[PDB]
Order: structure tokens, then C-alpha cells, then sequence
RNA sequence: UUAAUUUAUUAAUGCAAACACCUGCAUUAAAAAUUUCGGUUGGGGCG
RNA sequence: GCCUGUUUACCAAAAACAUCACCUCUAGCAUCACCAGUAUUAGAGGCACCGCCU
RNA sequence: GCUACCUAAGAACAGCUAAAAGAGCACACCCGUCUAUGUAGCAAAAUAGUGGGAAGAUUUAUAGGUAGAGGCGACAAACCUA
């Protein structure tokens, strides 16, 4: 009943303002369902006002079956996504609760088995950039292997720089440019290079201006021409 | 049921003799698995009123699962054998 | 013939060998223009049309 | 092999039980776990992990007197012989449990939070949020399975509805019905980490033996390797 | 150093190669049957 | 082993099949299994 | 090479193997090993007592 | 029934020095460093001397277990009846 739900929401840290906001947000959702969903979200360690913000942004969450919501919440806790970690995840990609359990499981299994990311590294990836879950398999594996083999990056650095966050097209556009320019060299079998390579923050994190001014030391027009040429090369390769 | 077929043809045995099989005649290819066939329906004659199917004495095509799990075990239906059809025909004409 | 040797050379492909030769020579020859020349060489070639 | 598990006793008892070592072998006689063998002969003291076990023809919260706190060869945590009514049982002693102390075991989920005194067992619903706990059950009445090693302490992170969120010593959250019992405080023998084995012989006393060939797969141990994709085969191991 | 691999003990002898152990398994029963077919005076050890 | 050929078997998934368990069929792995080591030339090479 | 130990029974006893110590990875769990154990736990790998600077 | 490891329940370890020791010297015991002898030998791995450990991760009797692509292995490709 509304009495019980109001008492519970007075508990759990929710203030009357947010309670009224959520009650209005109810899109024909039963008070029982709303109470259960908020209960699961705060069980996941999420604060009351972020819960309110998330339900505002994505009311569909209230429509999720309680069984499925509980299963997904338990899975996220097992993956380590909880407490403050789940906040930025629910903002960057609020659809993790809607994704199929199989999609999440296979993404994590690709990250662990076929990519040899530690459990902590996997949690860090899913915490910093949940867009990986949206990104399809195969493409993700290609991106990781591009970082590992062709670029010579190791898992700690990949995770530290959030390399998986960036798009494969951008990654190739910058790295191949550097490589052909000779400013980047794939580490040899010994893992050494004639010249130290530029850092991934200098390669991908920075904007095109600084990227071409400090790391490549070339001209923007040259970079545009190279980008078009590389696009043609990829088209032909396919 | 899994239905299989020899890769290698077996030479004819004769009339009263039995075919002699060899190592190569134990190699099979699966021609079909019946469990993947499209589901067919079971013909039943109802005995008691049942929702959304019928009342009594009317031949009905019901999903085999329903027919074998609910109707027949509970006596709500009987097999559409010629004998049952005849008996329910006399029942109908006696009304 | 001596089948077993203490160490064998890396067995580079000819393309990489040419790249290494060019890197060690044209880099000195051209200074700061060598990266541009290198990327141009490694990229596609611009073809003119002679009627 | 003619291996029958020694864990055949059916009736709980205080007497230490003569336990047969396994050597890391299955009932088949083959090594299943490596590095196990030898060590000092040990006797097993049946530990009652169901702290709220009201005596026969009895019910409701009950108290118990700590007869003694003893070293257990089969655990990191030290145990306590504790007696109540007309029975005695072994439990896991908490950090400051002393002989002669009184311990309370209750199944009452009071509306208010019960004053959490180290050593007593209450349903998780009855504890203040943030209290240190150990010997936690996964289900009501299942029996303690988590937070049992020496010096370990989970935290009652949250309580909502009939569900409590606990932080296990591995810093992983766990959901348990608030009706499930747990005992307050951290497990005894908190200095277990700081113990220095000192010599290989001491591990051999503890029944750990140096053992090789721990994998039995062709080629032995093989760390996982990332199989390159066709595009990356060209750069897997670039010669210097 | 070598040669004395046989350290006799009637308990091990009977427990390892005795009639009861031979009959304990179909393989051992076939061992006995082969000895019988060959006509061995000593079927078991 | 990034030699060739397989995945029977397990582990995952997916699709059917029975309304957790199990059968069939696929895919990916793990584990393995089978098999091969062309010829002529070249002692201080890198064919 | 920290140490005492182990090893090629029958050409090698060693600097090799193990070893306390330390690091990394994996695992939130009961009725046949691990274990009648539960993250200060268990399994695996690496390294090498320890101590001082970068 | 050897050997590798393990299980059950046994046993042995003088004397001195030191004090509760993977402690020292050193018997029994275990091993096998070095040398010589022997090399169809006493011996299909021994003898003599020399030497290492010798209250321990020790040695050892008894019975049981693990079986061949398997076991077991303080990894020597060691051992699993010369
Ligand atoms: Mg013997
Ligand atoms: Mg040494
Ligand atoms: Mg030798
Ligand atoms: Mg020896
Ligand atoms: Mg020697
Ligand atoms: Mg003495
Ligand atoms: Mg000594
Ligand atoms: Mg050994
Ligand atoms: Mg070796
Ligand atoms: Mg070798």
C-alpha cells in the first residue's frame, strides 16, 4: 500500500521531494514494483538522489521484472559493479539492466579468456567505459589485439589509458599515421624499440591539434589526406 | 528419433542370408532427427466440457502435449479410435 | 655444410629490409622531411593521366 | 581404492575425533590436490557452526558460559568449548572471548537494534548497520560458512526489507535474508597473519609438502597465451 | 645393489596373487580360466 | 608449435526438444588425437 | 647458493631442486580430495632468507 | 614384496657439549664426497679407507593405495621388479 511504500521511502534515505518526484515518474508502475526496484538499486549501494536521477533518465527500469532485476543486480555485484562504481555506469550506459545476461557474460568472457584481463582490470574497464558492453564482440577483440600486438601495449597500460573507450577508426587513423611517419615503432620480440614511443595519452586522449603538433609534428591537411587514404584502404581491404 | 544412413552401400546378402557388415558400414550420416520435425496434432474425442476446446463428443485436434498431459490422463478426453467414434455417434443419435 | 649455428639473423622480409635501409640513410639525408617522405612512400601513390 | 571417508560419525560430540589424513588423494587413490601429506597427527573437534541451536525440548534465546578457549589444529581460528543448559559444544571463539564469559544466542529480530556485544549471535536484522560480524550463514538455519578464518570480520553494510548486504573479508558484497544469524566481532587469533613459519620443517609439520608435477596435463603448467588474429599474425613477435 | 627385489611376505603374496583376489574380478577369473585351460598345476599364488 | 587434418570427448553459449535435468544440431574454446619432415647443392653461413 | 634438506638406484650431489620470506593470478563455497575447511582460507605460478638505497 | 609418493598404526636415535634447537662434535643408523682396489668382480654397482647427516623436511619394520600416455616425481626425463 501507499502507506507502507511511503514509510519505506521515508526510510532508506529518500527525502519527500525525491519521493514525490519518483511517484510522479511512475508510468503506471505499481507502488510495489517501484519499492522493489528502488530497494534493489540501494542494495547495489546506490545513493537515493542518484537513484532518483537514474529513474528520471530511464523510466523503463521501473518496468523490468523484479526477478530479472534481482538476477542482474546479483550479477553486477559479482562483477564488482556496486556502491559508487555503479553510478557513472548507470549514467554513461543506463541500459546495462536491460542488456541480455548472455551479452554481458560473453563480453566479460571475451575480456577474460580471449583477452587475458584480470578480474580487477575487467571491473575497471566496465566502470570507466561501459560502452564496451554495447560494442560487439569480434570488433572488441580486434581493438584489443590491435593494442596488444600491432601497438605493443600491455593490459595495465590499456586499462590505465581506457584505450578500449576510443573508436577503432580513430585508433587506427592516429596509430598508422604515427607508424608510417616513423614516430611510432612496434616493440620487437624483446619488447624494446630504437626510440621510445609516444604515450597513449599523447596519442588518443589529446585533440587533433596537439596530436599533430607535438606527437606527429605534421600539418592538419596532411592528416586529413592520410585519413581519407586510410579510409579507402579499409574499404578496399573489406 | 535419430535416423541415420550408411555412407557406404552394403552389398546385397541374398534371400535367406544375412548381410555381412564391415568397418566401413559402421559409418553413418544423420538423415534426420525426428524431434526437430514440425509438431503435429492429436485427434481426441472429448468427454467433459473443457474451456476453449469443446464440450463433449466433438473430435478435436489438440496439441500432443495438452492431449497427453491434461486431457487423456484426467479422463477429459478419449482417443479418437473407430470404436470411440462409433460409441459417441450412437450417443449423439440417441439425443 | 654446418647445419647448426649459434645464432641466425632475424630473417626480415625484403620490404622491411628496404624500410630499415631507408630509415638509416634518408633520415640523415633529409632531417625533418624524412617522416613526411616516409609516410608519403608508405601511403598510396598519386597517379597522373597522360592523354 | 578401498578409501572410505573418516567423516562417518553421525552424532555430535565434544571428544576430539581421530581424523585420517588424505595426502591429497581422492577415494580413487590418485592425487587430486598436490602439496598435502604428512604433518602432525591431529584430532578433529566437531564445531557447531549453528550458533542458535536451542537445546532439545527448548526454544528461544539462550545464554552459554565459555568453559574455555582452546587452540584448534584444524583451523586458523581458535575455538571455545561453551556450555549451556545441560550440553556443551565447540564454537569459533571471537577476538576477546575469555573463559568464564557469557554468550547470548538469540533468534529475536527486535524492532530496535540490539546492543551488539562481542561474541553473541543475533539475526542480522537485529544488528546495527556497520557492525563487525563473523560466522555468517548464507540461508536462515543453514549454519555459518563465511567469515570463519582467524581475525576475519565482515561488515553489515546495509539492511533493507528482509535482506541485508554484508561485506565479506574479500571485500565482496553478499545478500542474506535478515533472519539469518551471525555473531558479532572479529574471529579470534587475529595475529595469524604475523606468524612466521621460519623453516621448511614447520610447514612439513603443518602437513604441507613440497610437490611437483602439479598439473598432469601434457607439457605441465602452461600460462594462458593470447592467440593472435589473422591480421595480427604479422606482428605477433617482430624480430629485432 | 639390485637383484633382491623380492622381499617375501605371505600376506602380500596372498593379497596380491591369491585365489580370492583372482576371482574378485572378471579379468582375474579369466586368468584362472587360462591357467586351467593350459593345465597349470598351480592356478593361483 | 602461428606444420596439416579433426572436435569424437568435455566447457561454454545459441537454436530446436521435453516443461532443474536431459536429447539433437550448430559455433567458439579447452584439452587432446592422427600424421609429415621433398630433392640437388653450400665447411667459417644468414642461401 | 641464504641456511638444514633433495636429486640423475648403476659415471654428475652441484651453482640444479626444495626452502622459510615476498609478489602475482583464480575462487563467496559444504557432505568422498580441497574440507567435515570458508579470503588471516584454498588452489596455481613466479621469486628467493634477510636488510639498505633508486 | 624394488622404487616414487601417500594412508594407518608402530619402532630407533650412545656419549659429550649445550638447553626445548630442521643446534655443535660424535656412536648405532642413514647416505655415498674423494681415493685406491675390483671390472665374467665377493658384487649385473662391491670392498677398504676417507667423508656428509645423525631429535629430524630423520631413519626404519608391518599392512594398504596410486598402473602405463597412466601413476608418482623437493624436475634428475627420476622412478614404476636389475
Ligand atoms: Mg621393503
Ligand atoms: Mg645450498
Ligand atoms: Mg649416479
Ligand atoms: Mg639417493
Ligand atoms: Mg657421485
Ligand atoms: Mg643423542
Ligand atoms: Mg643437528
Ligand atoms: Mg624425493
Ligand atoms: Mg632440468
Ligand atoms: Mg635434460
Amino acid at each position: 500500500e501507499l502507506e507502507r511504500v511511503m514509510s519505506s521511502l521515508l526510510d532508506m534515505g529518500f527525502s519527500n521531494a525525491h519521493i514525490n518526484e519518483l511517484l510522479s515518474v511512475r508510468r503506471g508502475a505499481s507502488l510495489q514494483q517501484l519499492l522493489d526496484i528502488i530497494s534493489e538499486f540501494i542494495l547495489l549501494g546506490l545513493n537515493p538522489e542518484p537513484v532518483c536521477v537514474v529513474l528520471k533518465k530511464s523510466p523503463q527500469l521501473l518496468k523490468l521484472p523484479i526477478m530479472q532485476m534481482r538476477k542482474r543486480s546479483s550479477y553486477l555485484q559479482k562483477l564488482g559493479l556496486g556502491e559508487g562504481k555503479l553510478k557513472r555506469v548507470l549514467y554513461c550506459c543506463p541500459e546495462i539492466f536491460t542488456m541480455r545476461q548472455q551479452d554481458i557474460n560473453d563480453t566479460v568472457r571475451l575480456l577474460k579468456e580471449k583477452c587475458l584481463f584480470t578480474v580487477q582490470q575487467v571491473t575497471k574497464i566496465l566502470h570507466s567505459c561501459p560502452s564496451v558492453l554495447r560494442e560487439d564482440l569480434g570488433q572488441l577483440e580486434y581493438k584489443f589485439q590491435y593494442a596488444y600486438f600491432r601497438m605493443g601495449i600491455k593490459h595495465p597500460d590499456i586499462v590505465k589509458s581506457e584505450y578500449l573507450q576510443y573508436s577503432l577508426t580513430k585508433i587506427k587513423q592516429r596509430h598508422i599515421y604515427l607508424e608510417r611517419l616513423g614516430r611510432y615503432q612496434t616493440p620487437d620480440k624483446k619488447g624494446q624499440t630504437q626510440i621510445p614511443n609516444p604515450l597513449l595519452k599523447d596519442i588518443l586522449r589529446v585533440s587533433e591539434a596537439e596530436f599533430l603538433a607535438r606527437t606527429a609534428c605534421t600539418s592538419v591537411e596532411e592528416f586529413q589526406v592520410f585519413k581519407k587514404l586510410l579510409a579507402r584502404e579499409e574499404e578496399e581491404s573489406e | 528419433t535419430v535416423i541415420v544412413e550408411r555412407w557406404w552401400k552394403v552389398p546385397l546378402a541374398g534371400e535367406g542370408r544375412k548381410p555381412r557388415l564391415h568397418r566401413r558400414h559402421r559409418v553413418y550420416k544423420l538423415v534426420e532427427d525426428t524431434k526437430h520435425r514440425p509438431k503435429e496434432n492429436l485427434e481426441l474425442i472429448l468427454t467433459q466440457s473443457v474451456e476453449n476446446v469443446g464440450v463433449r463428443g466433438d473430435l478435436v485436434s489438440v496439441k500432443k502435449s495438452l492431449g497427453r498431459n491434461r486431457l487423456l490422463p484426467q479422463g477429459l478426453a478419449v482417443y479418437a479410435s473407430p470404436e470411440n467414434k462409433k460409441l459417441f455417434e450412437e450417443e449423439k443419435l440417441l439425443r | 655444410y654446418k647445419k647448426k649455428w649459434a645464432a641466425t639473423e632475424p630473417k626480415f622480409p625484403a620490404v622491411r629490409l628496404a624500410l630499415q635501409n631507408f630509415d638509416m640513410t634518408y633520415s640523415v639525408q633529409f632531417g625533418d622531411l624524412w617522416p613526411s617522405i616516409r609516410v608519403s612512400l608508405l601511403s598510396e601513390q598519386k597517379y597522373g593521366a597522360l592523354v | 581404492a578401498n578409501f572410505v571417508s573418516w567423516k562417518s560419525r553421525t552424532k555430535y560430540t565434544i571428544t576430539p575425533v581421530k581424523m585420517r589424513k588424505s595426502g591429497g588423494r581422492d577415494h580413487t587413490g590418485r592425487i587430486r590436490v598436490h602439496g598435502i601429506g604428512g604433518g602432525h597427527k591431529q584430532r578433529y573437534r566437531m564445531i557447531d557452526f549453528l550458533r542458535f541451536r536451542p537445546e532439545e525440548t527448548k526454544s528461544g534465546p539462550f545464554e552459554e558460559k565459555v568453559i574455555q578457549v582452546r587452540y584448534d589444529p584444524c583451523r586458523s581460528a581458535d575455538i571455545a568449548l561453551v556450555a549451556g543448559g545441560s550440553r556443551k559444544r565447540w564454537i569459533i571463539a571471537t577476538e576477546n572471548m575469555q573463559a568464564g564469559d557469557t554468550i547470548l544466542n538469540s533468534n529475536h529480530i527486535g524492532r530496535m537494534a540490539v546492543a551488539a556485544r562481542e561474541g553473541d549471535a543475533h539475526p542480522l536484522g537485529a544488528l546495527p548497520v556497520g557492525t563487525l560480524i563473523n560466522n555468517v550463514e548464507s540461508e536462515p538455519g543453514r549454519g555459518a560458512q563465511y567469515i570463519r578464518a582467524a581475525g576475519t570480520c565482515g561488515v553489515l553494510l546495509r539492511k533493507v526489507n528482509g535482506t541485508a548486504i554484508i561485506q565479506l573479508p574479500s571485500k565482496r558484497q553478499m545478500q542474506v535474508l535478515e533472519t539469518c544469524v551471525a555473531t558479532v566481532g572479529r574471529v579470534s587469533n587475529v595475529d595469524h597473519n604475523k606468524r612466521v613459519i621460519g623453516k621448511a620443517g614447520r610447514n612439513r609439520w603443518l602437513g604441507k609438502r613440497p610437490n611437483s608435477g602439479r598439473w598432469h596435463r601434457k607439457g605441465g603448467w602452461a600460462g594462458r597465451k593470447i592467440r593472435p588474429l589473422p591480421p595480427m599474425k604479422s606482428y605477433v613477435k617482430l624480430p629485432s | 645393489a639390485r637383484g633382491n627385489e623380492y622381499q617375501p611376505s605371505n600376506i602380500k603374496r596372498k593379497n596380491k596373487h591369491g585365489w580370492v583376489r583372482r576371482l574378485s574380478t572378471p579379468a582375474g577369473v579369466q586368468v584362472i580360466l587360462r591357467r586351467m585351460l593350459k593345465g597349470r598345476k598351480s592356478l593361483s599364488h
